[PDB]
């Protein structure tokens, strides 16, 4: 409803899959063609492209550093304002998967058919595990410093020392499709089948729901849960227990990403190539931008927000009411410090 | 009509259409003798009347025997020549120069051609009559005093654009909010095969379009594509064709269309309920000839652009004057402007409000769709015509 | 149209020797808008003079297209106007005290229409 | 004209179940002209209702002459209309928002004008 212009960025040429925001004014966009190319959030320019990597991509994130692996057996350090590789750890068997950082102790984990624990500024490794023979799919920090991830089919945990445990827990009926954290005390994992299982933060298993094709993402809103199966947005309780009110048919192909606005909205992709916004107590608009299937988004709370898709293709979407408001502040500044106007 | 030729003392050749039929009757032999040097005549130049009107008269030497030789103008009345005479002489006092200090080098028919070539030249800047030049001195010298709002429509082939204007317009129904597509800012995606119909379309219909910037057009010719939005960007009207489907995943994008069907007699844009697209296209006009037709549209665009212009650069519109700014008071403080002091009508103020961003965007960077591709839309739902 | 042709009749009529002011008709509405939304833009920002060589823009245009409109109503001085009011009304000139601007610019770069049309 | 032919549209499209205030377009001349002149005369001296009634009267005459001037202009609705830009000079009505007026009272005691000129 209230977005209504938008700037097409371009840059990839294959399935763009991932962004993260590094602050806020600009973000950076890093698919299936192994280059990451950072962009500017207030105005659609793109700086600089980060590339050395062969195959296609696994997994990015953000050190406080732009730290990437691919599918070819290395990860890339990267900086920003710098366009250089800064290192080329390729110490791997197996492609790595997971890359999530532990904002407490200041460790950077990997996910390669087994976990090792590395270091901030002198890049060196900490410990060395396998405990794996599928490839670790998940990954989430938990307090009290417990790490938990997912083998195939099994929640194995570990631990921090200046080292680690195994405190396996299986309890499943299929592969784990996906993983989040809460707030605290809490987190959620989801079966490839649908069962939704809650557990405690460890504590123990809590509820063994039913009812809900295939489940995709979850989003915390600590006094509930929202999931994301297939076409649908089945919402979870945590005091009430139970289903509070659904969406049989939010979308048409699938949902595969959810999130939430600070403003208590609540908005999803899809599969299609449609995002669209909802409203606790449903709809509100559509933002019809994208042709084939849409992968992910992210929210700058200042300027819009920006989506991606399996179609190259990079949109930001800003309002016409606020952001032209702007086009007429900036030329007044700039008559008056000018003196003239054709000067 | 008019006539140009040479002088010693007698006629040498004749250079307008070289010696043609009955537009020519009248002897050379009547301006020769009579324009040369009775007084005896260094350079002379000099207006007679001789009552055909008498014309610039440019004498000059070639100082070498052969020294009385001017070249001569005529045309048909007075003041044509009269008034003309400071863009008279300092045309031909240079380029006699290429004769001047071209021949002046043989003594102590190079350019021959560049004499015959340049006062051809001559000829055909100064083919039209005493009113169109005068118009196009004025219309130069005020196109060189504003200089923002120029690049919105400032792009004989108007002719013919403005003609399949006029064509189009009163030829074909429900065009007003077709138009009001164009002026407002959503892309006009013009379907249909027989591509030369659809070319003639696009070109009668680009007149109507206010370009990005002090380059071309956003105009495209004909494309053949899906359209997704990158094509939407970066051009506002597009000429794609029917293959014998794309109409229904082309409607998958109706927020940024007016999808003009030539096979079908049908459009799908907003409602448009206002008076300015009717006074820049009336359903009937008593107008012939449609070059003057592209004039007067022309003559109004101006006055459009003036009023963005005027909505765009008050201070006490887009600054707020409060500590606290809310969208409420500003918002209904240009909508009290569009309405009261412009007097425009709930959507002529939608087309205002998209040419001043286009301004700002030149004025700011000079830079709207190329590093700044904007393409602000809205909600509006489009209906269906029949 | 009558100054020249009193004009005639004074300096004939002064030839053979030996062989008044009246005030302003009505109004208009292009002069009313651009005097009444010229003076909310701002004086020294050479603003005023943009909006006012616009506005002489749009004067010369429309005398131009006058001009072209008269020139190819009748065969280019063939046969007699008689073609005021779709005039007045195609060209946004129904007023005619906004018509005598455009009118008084034509004739003054194309002598010779208000004894065409007027006498 | 489109409030008949969209209540025609509404009504039919609400009766196949189970087989917006646009503001003002523009002014008018002889409102500004009445409600010019009328506060000049004194209030409760029975003059401001004279002259009301004169304006009643000249409004529903220039009705009746528009009827009239559209019964005449076709054979009393044989042709299409056709006709709109000399009624609108002649009838000194070149201001369509004083021709609305006009317009208006003479659908209303004549049913029919605007669908058989605008629709």
């Amino acid at each position: 409803n209230p977005y209504t212009e938008l700037l097409v960025l371009k840059a990839h040429h294959d399935i763009v899959r991932f962004l993260v925001q590094l602050d806020d004014y600009r973000f950076a966009s890093a698919g299936d063609d192994g280059i990451v190319v950072v962009w500017n959030a207030q105005t659609g320019e793109k700086l600089l492209e980060l590339n050395g990597h062969t195959q296609k991509i696994t997994a990015i994130i953000t050190f406080p550093l732009i730290l990437t692996a691919s599918a070819d057996r290395t990860v890339i350090v990267w900086d920003g304002d710098t366009t250089r590789q800064v290192q080329r750890i390729s110490c791997f068997q197996s492609t790595v998967k997971c890359l999530t950082v532990l904002q407490r102790l200041d460790v950077w984990l990997s996910g390669g058919n087994d976990l090792c624990v590395w270091n901030r500024k002198l890049d060196l490794l900490c410990k060395t595990s396998h405990l794996s023979d599928t490839g670790i799919s998940a990954l989430v920090e938990i307090p009290k410093c417990v790490v938990a991830a997912v083998g195939k089919e099994l929640i194995i945990f570990r631990l921090v020392a200046p080292i680690l445990e195994v405190k396996r827990l299986l309890d499943h009926q299929d592969n784990i499709l996906s993983l989040i954290n809460v707030n605290d005390l809490s987190f959620v994992t989801g079966s490839h089948v649908g069962e939704l299982i809650i557990w405690d933060a460890d504590t123990q298993q809590e509820i063994k729901l039913c009812q809900k094709i295939s489940i995709h993402h979850f989003t915390c809103d600590e006094e509930n849960v929202f999931a994301a199966v297939g076409r649908g947005l089945y919402v979870y309780s945590l005091q009430m227990k139970r289903v509070i009110a659904c969406q049989k048919t939010a979308h048409d192909s699938n949902v595969l990403h959810v999130a939430r606005l600070p403003n208590r909205q609540l908005i999803s992709c899809s599969e299609d190539g449609s995002v669209r916004i909802w409203e606790l107590r449903e709809l509100i608009g559509d933002l019809i931008g994208h042709s084939s299937s849409v992968e992910m988004f992210l929210y700058f709370e200042d300027h819009g927000l920006v989506t991606c898709s399996a179609d190259h293709l990079i949109i930001l979407w800003k309002n016409g009411e606020r952001e032209s408001g702007l086009r007429s502040l900036r030329l007044f500044q700039k008559l008056e410090e000018n003196g003239d106007l054709y000067l | 009509f008019i006539l140009i030729s040479e002088f010693s003392d007698t006629k040498v050749f004749g250079t307008f259409d070289l010696n043609y039929f009955s537009l020519r009757i009248m002897s050379v032999d009547y301006q020769a003798s009579f324009v040369g040097h009775p007084p005896g005549s260094y350079p002379k130049l000099n207006f007679v009347e001789d009552s055909k009107e008498g014309a610039f008269a440019y004498v000059h030497h070639l100082t070498g025997f052969v020294r009385p030789f001017c070249m001569a103008y005529i045309s048909a009345d007075q003041h044509k020549i009269m008034q003309q005479f400071q863009e008279l002489s300092a045309e031909f006092s240079r380029a006699s120069e290429c004769l001047k200090t071209g021949n002046r080098k043989a003594f102590a028919t190079e350019y021959f051609t560049q004499t015959l070539a340049q006062l051809s030249h001559i000829e055909h800047m100064f083919r039209g009559d005493l009113c169109y030049l005068l118009t196009s001195q004025i219309d130069r010298a005020l196109l060189k005093q504003q200089h923002i709002t120029n690049f919105l429509f400032e792009d004989r082939h108007k002719k013919r654009a403005g003609q399949n204007a006029l064509k189009f317009i009163r030829q074909y129904p429900f065009a007003h909010p077709a138009i009001y597509s164009l002026l407002s800012g959503r892309t006009l995606v013009v379907l249909g095969e027989d591509e030369a119909i659809v070319r003639k379309l696009v070109t009668a219909l680009a007149i109507f379009v206010p370009s990005y910037g002090c380059y071309a057009k956003p105009v495209k010719h004909w494309a053949s594509s899906p359209l997704h939005i990158m094509d939407f960007q970066k051009w506002k009207l597009i000429g794609l064709q029917r293959v014998a489907g794309t109409l229904h995943a082309l409607s998958r994008y109706s927020r940024y269309t007016s999808i003009l069907d030539l096979d079908n007699k049908t459009l799908r844009c907003p409602l448009y309920r206002g008076t300015l697209v009717p006074r820049l296209a009336d359903h009937r006009t008593q107008i012939k000839r449609g070059s003057t037709y592209y004039l007067h549209v022309q003559s109004m665009l101006t006055q459009l652009c003036s009023k963005a212009f005027l909505y765009t650069f008050c201070h006490h519109l887009h600054l707020p004057t409060h500590d606290k700014e809310t969208e409420e008071l500003v918002a209904s403080r240009q909508m009290s402007f569009l309405k009261l002091t412009l007097g425009l009508v709930n959507e002529d103020v939608r087309v205002v409000q998209y040419l001043a961003e286009l301004l700002k965007l030149h004025y700011m960077q000079e830079s709207p769709g190329t590093s700044h591709p904007m393409l602000r839309f809205d909600y509006v739902p489009s209906f269906l015509y029949k | 149209h009558e100054h020249i042709y009193n004009q005639r009749r004074y300096m004939r009529s002064e030839l053979t020797a030996f062989w008044i002011f009246q005030d302003v008709l009505h109004r208009d509405t292009l002069v009313k808008a651009f005097l009444d939304q010229v003076f909310q833009l701002k004086p020294g920002l050479s603003l005023r003079s943009t909006f006012l060589a616009q506005f002489l823009l749009v004067l010369h245009r429309k005398a131009l297209t006058l001009i072209k409109y008269i020139e190819d109503d009748t065969q280019k001085g063939k046969k007699p106007f008689k073609s005021l009011r779709n005039l007045k009304i195609d060209l946004d000139l129904t007023a005619e005290g906004d018509l005598n601007i455009i009118m008084a610019l034509a004739e003054k770069i194309k002598p010779g229409l208000h004894s065409f049309i007027f006498g």
